[PDB]
């Protein structure tokens, strides 16, 4: 099959499918090649026997776009006899598109493009670093692509503030490697990024500036801070509206009231300055959170408002509850069957926290009114933890990009890119070859890359939307044997539950075992195939 | 000379509960009780008066009843403002006397106190002694550790905390430990830390400095 | 605006006498009834004794007739409690009332407005006066510590009454020379530093000292 | 599913009291609600069912109230033995669902503690750690300072307390400090001391010994 | 004589299954309802699923639905209660309960008698059987000093039960170690030492641990 | 005047008034002679030359006898022209009444007599000292008369405990030095002497053994702790009744119940074992107290009880207070002219305290049941403090005997013995010569020894019942120079309180002053006269 997306630190050929034998007819192809990293660029350079149907390029023709997928920039619309000119990247990546409707065809090479621009990029071990814009505090260079990791022991928290921040020309945030781990956000303005506090082991910023008149600029500072957690420990805390480690960035709503004075900022729970208010009262309307992180989710607690400006009592009777690991992908929390709705205030003032019956692993949150009194206003906190409070429970790498693509296995794919099969990361889902395959003969495999101690794993589905139901785990040291983990009770391998939806992930925990390779096999799952996405969990010995 | 007696002396709600406080009188004193509130650090105001007559600015939310030498105060929906010591009167003998007051606290959910630490300012550091203090704001519940390390060392009782009462606003606490040491000693050391454990802490959160 | 302020309280030798004064404002104190309340530190209000100035009827808890007596100067609009024989269980704080009884029965005996009291205490330890250090720096905390007094109390203010969002003042702490201390802190959004002056308004009447200390933040 | 929530929390009496303590069913119960009595480290027992109809055994001072969605339990003398939390039940829906509970405190006068001293015993000195432990008996109230001193030196958070329930009989507390040091450190010293203070005593009450 | 006595608590590993039975002694099983109810520690009561053993008619609290099965065996005339898929907030003291509502309605779901409970902990940690010292000496104070154990409880008797008058056992705290450790004190007369005999009764189930420690005081 | 009481430590004669001169008629005469301590004893001898009228000693004779006062054996009887017989003490006590109804009468020479007996008695300074019957743990001698003392710093009790004791003979517990300052108890059985906490500076025993078959004797041990009260300290705490520290001894009653079921040792507080109930329910029944030590009540509260066979409850409804400096000369306490009913208890179990609303300084206590509940029946605890719980104030020595006889001077007398003046410990009181004087013209004085700084006193009547009313009080460091305590409002000297009465004490502060020497003036006093028992409170500099 043609098509495809390459890795251009080998340089490669790319030609129509049977070159230089005459192309098909009535099919078209679409290549995407890229650098490693924003630094570097592409040049491809054609081949000058070329040979496409003319017209004016009405039928046959090849398209290249500046960047990545169709509605980039339009580098050259080409046919006929005449090559193109060699073509360079403005960026990291090229987006080919051939299109058929007779003709030897075309070949190309392409490789990388090297600018000379610097490779500014640090990495951080040290417990009280610091880090900023190259030149500060004087203006920032063009043209600079670079990026900032600060990498983490085991049981170390990155916390990340920001002194001054001021800038086409953006900063930002990710939750492990570049463009590999979720984005957490795009800075750019005069606003000042809010604290991170992150338990991965990694966070990374990216540096973007363009040719024209440079600003300010930033500068930040980390510190890495020790963690343990105890064992009567129960994943009840407060995760920071009231408290403000939530920063105002976080909270956002539908739409806000008109007079300004009822905004998302102002539903930290016992805040004394009113509440938030939608422009118009509506069961469509919500306020949410970006927690930023996968954390887990174990209690709501709401309340109503009181107007300073005139001392009427507001709040929500009852609320759902939409929860989703990347703010696009959203599932309304369930009780049985239906929609769950929660019984929430019956005044003012008083605090009424509901419990989830099921704990919850999200990243966004949003609360979505149901019933009210005169109208809705809210005033919020939200409990839990995350993850990693458990002993030996770190993300082993999948979500972040730790784990490389060269270290994911599968046993049989449709198509391939292994960053698909990244909790969260991934836009898609590892699909295997037979989207309706036979139980225990399809699996999906981890190389941790040494032996650790591992003590669950983190399944999602894929979005085509479809999720496991039920799997097997096996493990391994070497990569040839293998064990099953057991049920003491059936003493057949134990099934495990998978998910209930396309992109709610859920965390099984299984007793301590030893293993560099892991795999999951699924048994039962929905309609559409078996769609999955997966991360592992455990630490080292 | 009448005898009055509050119960329960002490106890704790939630915003919103309706709560009933009790006075016994130990000889009949028919409609004549007063009820007065008592606010930290401030004088009692009258809420009450003739048993179960409202005096002027006082909310709703406020009644009383009661004759002969049962009487009884109702707050119908609490509210935070309401922490604060009740205090029954009997306005019918020669000789005014109170009862023995009953504590209102107020249980809300849990909080996670924010902490600050404070290096002695050069101005004492002329005076011979040295003063680190450690703050945690705006926490609930009252229960929370705050050890003193110098030199990564466990220190003793040579330091000494204070709370306050809860806020009338959010109805959290806050506390201060204070450290004091010798010129000799705070100038020989570098490494002091404040570490603060706490319920609605996951992990123990520590604050420190170096000169 | 009826007022009620007292004053005279303070440090005393067991044995020896202490006056104290209720002045009233607002109103004429002649044709009401004025009380004495007291409050040991922590323990209950306790009934000590009224006047009516009009009639000049007095009369007195059992725990002090004997010791205690009380006045009023109608021309001065003042009332007073002359104190003596005072022991360690007169420590305390002591609150005029105002009672409005006339033509309302229902009145009778209930103290309508109080003042804020004054604190008495029944030591014979020796006056000292408080040493204030600043206690230095999207949020800040910035506070005052006020080190080594007797007796009780201090009061603290910040930018004079102006600042009281976020103000949180300790309970004094005994030390263990003898002397009491505490700290007052405020929390405000840390943009405003270097903008923003913050002095703290200390205050400790017993030993006559009123200290205004400005709090503040390698070439 | 139908909620319970019970007011106050908690409380403190004194014996004697008259004391009532309040449950609201988010949604109408009829007289289907039970009332249990929970005792420190045992499980709890009926008391009332049905609102107000007193189980067997039960002593008469206990009663019920209420219909609808406000149910009250009254016990019209408390006595020590009721030290305990009280939860009250619904009894309507399919599925139980209890409240959150209310803790009963008993408040007493002020009675002084007893203290004893502990030396480790030989059988431990082998294992290579040495634990003494300091024995405040039989007091009232809970508050008491229990400072360690090892050759008349104030000692840090490397001892640990604990404290008794109030006793079912007198209403005092009860109260261990364990300290806890190496071979190495309790071999080398020789003066051992706990201090005590607490209201109840006039003065610092200190026990001690040597090796 | 109606006896209800769990058993099947103790240390499980988090996503592990734990199997607890609550015998029934003194009447028949078959004929009553037998619920669930657990307390995580130092909180309150919730109910958690019950059984109806003629009917087998079963229900269950929606935080445990799907993990949790109740079952009933009358022959053995016991009452079981699977757990799966465990984690912390399934720690807990869980206790059955009898329910006798044949012919009376004001008794349904009353629940009449329970069982005294048994301690399920959720944790990674390690099973430490505990080592058990004495506390050596009118009136005088001896103890048990139980030392370094995990999990929860450990259950103390002094004489076998005989001396129950003066004991004080306290709650276990906590160490850095990540152990348990408790004390157990009872104050007798001091006359009758060297007369009377004191061991205390030590026991730890999770560990299969049951000591008995004898208590006693140059030439 | 003839008659008197005279120390033998110098050598004196004693002779019929008028010798060698016919004595009077009609009169009758009496003297005491005495050794300074038991250890030693009197011998007199007569002069020969010796004459009382005849007849068989029916009207004229003189008589000795062993000891003290008139009930003492008799030595001897004599009249005629022969003078009696050497005749020596059996203690170190002899009584001589000469009694008349003409002849020249008698003369006799009187001295310390000495047997060889030991001085076993020893002073104590040490922290943790122990003292025991001589030759112990073996029988101890015959005919012993000793005396332990032990002496304390300023802020340091003295606790003294028993590890055996078994003993005519006896043994006699002094608060201060023997037969001067008061008696706490005189032992002498197989129940040991209940451990003593004292804070008077001094505590005292007295040996004393018989020629006939010794017993096992008496160990015992004592320690010397400090103790600091605070400024911030309240006299509000429990004395011992449910701590234990008031042991069973202490505790009687007027009688108790024929079945051995409610005995006083029952009344504590919170007693698990009934209560305490007499032999028969009427309001002339008492409990007693006996708390050793002059100490303030602050405050009583009281139970009922229920019965252990029956569970029936009973309860005192009301009561009184009487309360005793020496358990002999009482007072019930009033609330303006008339008794004090304190209202008590109303049902078997809670529990009732009555503060007192004027302190009381006391030693004995006793609770009288007026009005109760099918029967009388308490527990019962005590508040207070002691006097030296104040910062300085101890007992500088009147009451314990530390300030000897020779360091007190009065105006003038009506006699004289000095350790008449002492507070508690003296059995009369100080009466001036004219009993009816003038005011502020009559004084008493105590010489301290030593410039101390004083902080008040502490006034008493006298037993012939009167108390000093009012008074003022001057000091001086030399002797001729005098300063009165001056009111700052009258700018006169202060006119303090004296007593309502002639055994319950009272406690008078004033600024600290410094002074060797103070002197007590009465202004008004009670219709019998000017009666006076006194001490001084203060410290050293
Ligand atoms: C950080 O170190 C280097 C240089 O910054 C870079 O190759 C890479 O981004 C990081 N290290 C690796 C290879 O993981
Ligand atoms: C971190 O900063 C510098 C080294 O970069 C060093 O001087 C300072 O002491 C360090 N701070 C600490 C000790 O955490
Ligand atoms: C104690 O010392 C000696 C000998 O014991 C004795 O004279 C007297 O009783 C005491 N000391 C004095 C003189 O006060
Ligand atoms: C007291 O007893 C002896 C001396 O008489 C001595 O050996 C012991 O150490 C002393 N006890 C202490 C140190 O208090």
């Amino acid at each position: 099959p043609c098509g495809g997306r390459l890795n251009s630190k080998d340089a490669g050929y790319i030609t129509s499918p049977g070159y230089p034998q005459d192309y098909p007819s009535h099919q078209n192809c679409e290549w995407i090649v890229y650098a490693p990293e924003p630094n570097q660029k592409i040049v491809l350079n054609f081949n000058p026997h070329f040979e496409i149907e003319k017209h004016d390029c009405k039928y046959d023709f090849i398209e290249i776009r500046d960047g990545d997928s169709e509605s980039a920039d339009l580098l050259g619309k080409h046919c006929g006899n005449i090559a193109p000119p060699t073509i360079i990247s403005s960026g990291s990546m090229l987006y080919i598109k051939f299109t058929s409707d007779q003709g030897a065809g075309f070949s190309l090479r392409y490789e990388i493009f090297k600018t000379g621009s610097e490779d500014c990029s640090k990495n951080f071990t040290s417990p009280n670093g610091t880090i900023e814009s190259p030149g500060f505090p004087e203006k920032y260079p063009h043209n600079l692509d670079c990026t900032f990791t600060i990498l983490a022991k085991p049981k170390m928290e990155i916390i990340l503030q920001f002194l001054i921040f001021d800038l086409y020309d953006w900063l930002d945030i990710w939750d492990g490697i570049p463009h590999v781990g979720p984005l957490i956000g795009k800075y750019c303005g005069t606003k000042t990024p809010s604290e991170l506090r992150s338990s991965t082991g990694i966070l990374s910023l990216t540096f973007h500036t363009d040719m024209a008149v440079a600003k300010d600029g930033f500068s930040a500072r980390y510190y890495l801070v020790h963690q343990e957690p105890l064992e009567n420990f129960q994943c009840n805390v407060p995760l920071g509206m009231e408290s403000g480690r939530i920063a105002n960035e976080q909270i956002s709503a539908s739409s806000t009231y008109s007079d300004g004075r009822w905004t998302p900022q102002q539903s930290r729970l016992h805040g004394d300055d009113n509440g938030w208010t939608p422009n118009l009262d509506s069961n469509k309307e919500y306020l949410q959170v970006d927690l930023r992180f996968l954390t887990m989710l174990t209690a709501i607690a709401t309340q109503g408002a009181i107007s300073r400006e005139t001392q009427n009592g507001y709040y929500v009777k009852s609320y759902k509850l939409e929860v989703s690991t990347n703010g696009e992908d959203w599932m309304v929390y369930r009780h049985g069957k239906n929609h769950k709705v929660f019984q929430a205030n019956n005044d003012a003032t008083e605090v009424v926290l509901n419990k989830l019956h099921a704990p919850l692993l999200t990243r966004f949150v949003r609360i979505r009114p149901q019933t009210w009194h005169s109208g809705i206003a809210l005033r919020l906190e939200l409990f839990g933890c995350r993850v990693t409070d458990a002993p030996c429970s770190n993300m082993l790498g999948m979500l972040s990009g730790l784990i490389a693509d060269s270290q994911i296995s599968a046993s049989s794919t449709q198509e391939w890119s292994p960053s698909a099969a990244r909790l969260v990361s991934s836009r898609s889902g590892w699909f295997p070859r037979i989207p309706q395959a036979q139980p225990g003969e399809e699996w999906l495999q981890v190389d941790l890359g040494t032996p650790k101690t591992v003590k669950g794993v983190i399944i999602q589905g894929a979005r085509a939307r479809a999720f496991v139901r039920k799997f097997k785990v096996s493990y391994s040291l070497n990569g040839k044997d293998w064990e099953y983990i057991q049920d003491p009770r059936t003493q057949q391998p134990k099934l495990f539950e998978g998910n209930m939806h396309y992109d709610t992930p859920d965390i099984r925990r299984f007793d301590p075992i030893p293993a560099q390779y892991v795999r999951v096999y699924p048994e039962r799952w929905s309609p559409a195939g078996i769609g999955m996405r997966l991360e592992v969990l455990g630490c080292d010995w | 000379d009448i005898q009055m007696t509050q119960s329960p002396s002490s106890l704790s709600a939630s915003v919103g509960d309706r709560v009933t406080i009790t006075c016994r009188a130990s000889q009949d004193v028919s409609t004549a009780v007063a009820w007065y509130q008592q606010k930290p650090g401030k004088a009692p105001k009258l809420l009450i008066y003739s048993a179960s007559f409202l005096y002027s600015g006082v909310p709703s939310r406020f009644s009383g009843s009661g004759s002969g030498t049962d009487f009884t105060l109702t707050i119908s929906s609490l509210q935070p403002e309401d922490f604060a010591t009740y205090y029954c009167q009997q306005a019918w003998a020669y000789l005014p006397t109170f009862g023995q007051g009953t504590k209102v606290e107020i249980k809300r959910t849990v909080a996670a106190p924010s902490v600050f630490i404070f290096p002695p300012s050069d101005e004492q550091l002329k005076s011979g002694t040295a003063s680190v203090v450690c703050l945690l704001n705006n926490f609930y519940p009252r229960e929370a550790k705050v050890q003193w390390k110098v030199d990564n060392a466990l220190q003793s009782g040579n330091s000494q905390e204070s709370v306050t009462e809860q806020d009338s606003k959010d109805s959290t606490y806050s506390l201060s430990s204070t450290l004091t040491l010798s010129k000799a000693d705070y100038e020989k050391h570098k490494v002091y830390a404040c570490e603060v454990t706490h319920q609605g802490l996951s992990s123990p959160v520590t604050k420190s400095f170096n000169r | 605006e009826v007022q009620l302020v007292e004053s005279g309280g303070g440090l005393v030798q067991p044995g020896g006498s202490l006056r104290l004064s209720c002045a009233a404002s607002g109103f004429t104190i002649s044709g009401y009834g004025i009380h004495w309340v007291r409050q040991a530190p922590g323990k209950g209000l306790e009934w000590v004794a009224y006047i009516y100035p009009d009639s000049g009827y007095t009369d007195y808890a059992d725990s002090v007739k004997g010791r205690f007596t009380i006045s009023a100067d109608t021309s001065k609009n003042t009332a007073y409690l002359q104190m003596n024989s005072l022991r360690a269980e007169d420590t305390a704080v002591y609150y005029c009332a105002r009672e409005d009884f006339r033509n309302r029965r229902r009145l009778w005996y209930v103290m309508d407005y109080w003042g804020q009291g004054t604190l008495v205490t029944v030591s014979s330890a020796s006056t000292k006066g408080p040493s204030v250090f600043p206690l230095a720096p999207g949020t800040a905390a910035l506070g005052c510590l006020v080190k080594d007094y007797f007796p009780e109390p201090v009061t603290v203010s910040w930018n004079s009454g102006a600042l009281t969002s976020g103000v949180h003042t300790f309970p004094a702490v005994l030390q263990s020379s003898g002397l009491y201390s505490l700290s007052s802190v405020v929390t405000v959004p840390s943009s405003s530093l270097g903008t923003q002056t913050y002095i703290c308004n200390v205050n400790h009447k017993p030993s006559n000292t009123k200290v205004d200390k400005k709090v503040e933040p390698t070439h």
